[PDB]
């Protein structure tokens, strides 16, 4: 499965100018394009080499789409003040995420097209891609308007058409980058705590794709809530990073072992304090 | 609704004196999106700091990564100071060189 | 390519 998703944000700032507007596009867990109204040059920009192969028509077209969206969101921020009857001097946020998850074989799995206002669900297109779920009173007003206007129909056309077709194109043109495999490097580090015991930290870095399994075992038994497992996140070079730590008794670290599983490894990697 | 940012400061790989590394300040779970992140070295702002383009999660909370190249030293202190509407005063998180 | 708000405002 693969995905093409766009994360959009509009943040008003009364007294500081027009709302800040941003768009970030991702193929799976990798950003490849972005738009920021506050950038040195406010237009669509590549964020990965493989997308740079797209001609000028692509950048001017996406730039136009982004600026058109920006105007739409400016209007939406004003309307929202009215729906919620809020003061006109405060800052507010409108968020939107749309995209498609496609089956291992160019078959659409799920479509997304949802909004949030001031960090809370506002309205979202249901899985049938034909109906809307409004989270509150105000969103109910938007829903009625979109049903009468036929918004879903056009939105679905994007998800089932453009979103799917372009993702296929992106996966092909960016194959060397998007479908590559960078093996993880792993380490275990040893820090004595002030309380007298020891914190063992298992590192996993420089890997791609993001999916990875990192765990601590005690006497060959996987630990769960007893260890601290942070979520994996990106590094600056397009790879990912993760780590897990466990507090163990001073003198008993030979009993703890860290396990790493990743498609970039030929077999699970087991490490110990060293 | 507002959400206070969770701050994580860590190096790319185990720190070793005289060996280049990358220091990270990963700020997540915050709202509103307006935020200021400053990576500091010995109480002084680091000039060359790059940040990823801000995005958000399923729960709609934002996140961003700040990073800079550095060579671990035995005594230099690194920190990430964050200012956000959710906090009355800036929040500073020190990097644990012994991680 | 990205999604378009078209003219469907909230």
């Amino acid at each position: 499965s693969h995905s093409l998703r766009y994360f959009v944000t509009a943040v008003s700032r009364p007294g500081f100018g027009e709302p800040r507007y941003m768009e970030v596009g991702y193929v799976d867990n990798t950003e490849f394009v972005r738009f920021d109204s506050d950038a040195e040059n406010p237009r669509y920009e590549p964020r990965a080499r493989w997308i740079e192969q797209e001609g000028p028509e692509y950048w001017e077209r996406e730039t136009r789409r982004a600026k058109g969206n920006e105007q739409s969101f400016r209007v939406d921020l004003r309307t929202a003040l009215r729906y919620y009857n809020q003061s006109a001097g405060g800052s507010h946020t409108l968020q939107w995420m749309a995209g498609c998850d496609v089956e291992s074989d160019g078959r659409l799995l799920r479509g997304y097209w949802q909004f949030a206002y001031d960090g809370c669900d506002y309205i979202a297109l249901n899985e049938d891609l034909k109906t809307w779920t409004a989270a509150d009173m105000a969103a109910q007003i938007t829903r009625r308007k979109w049903e009468q206007a036929g918004a879903a129909e056009r939105d679905r056309a994007y998800l089932e058409g453009e979103c799917v077709e372009w993702l296929r194109r992106y996966l092909k043109n960016g194959n060397a980058t998007l479908l590559r495999t960078d093996p993880p490097k792993a380490h275990v580090t040893h820090h004595r705590r002030p309380e007298g015991d020891v914190t063992l930290r298992c590192w996993a870095l420089g890997f791609y794709p993001a999916d990875i399994t990192l765990t601590w075992q005690l006497n060959g038994e996987e630990l769960t809530q007893e260890m601290e497992l942070v979520e994996t996140r990106p590094a600056r070079d397009g790879t990912f990073q993760k780590w897990a730590s466990v507090v163990v008794p001073l003198g008993k670290e030979q009993k703890y072992t860290c396990h790493v599983e990743h498609e970039g490894l030929p077999e699970p990697l087991t490490l110990r304090w060293g | 609704i507002q959400k206070t940012p969770q701050i994580q400061v860590y190096s790319r790989h185990p720190p070793e004196n005289g060996k280049p590394n990358i220091l990270n300040c990963y700020v997540t779970q915050f709202h509103p999106p307006h935020i200021e992140i400053q990576m500091l070295k010995n109480g002084k702002k680091i000039p060359k700091v790059e940040m990823s383009d801000m995005s958000f999660s399923k729960d709609w909370s934002f996140y961003i990564l700040a990073h800079t190249e550095f060579t671990p030293t035995e005594t230099d202190t690194y920190a990430c100071r964050v200012k956000h509407a959710s906090m009355a005063e800036p929040k500073t998180v020190y990097w644990d060189r012994d991680m | 390519i990205g999604p378009g708000r078209a003219f469907y405002t909230i």
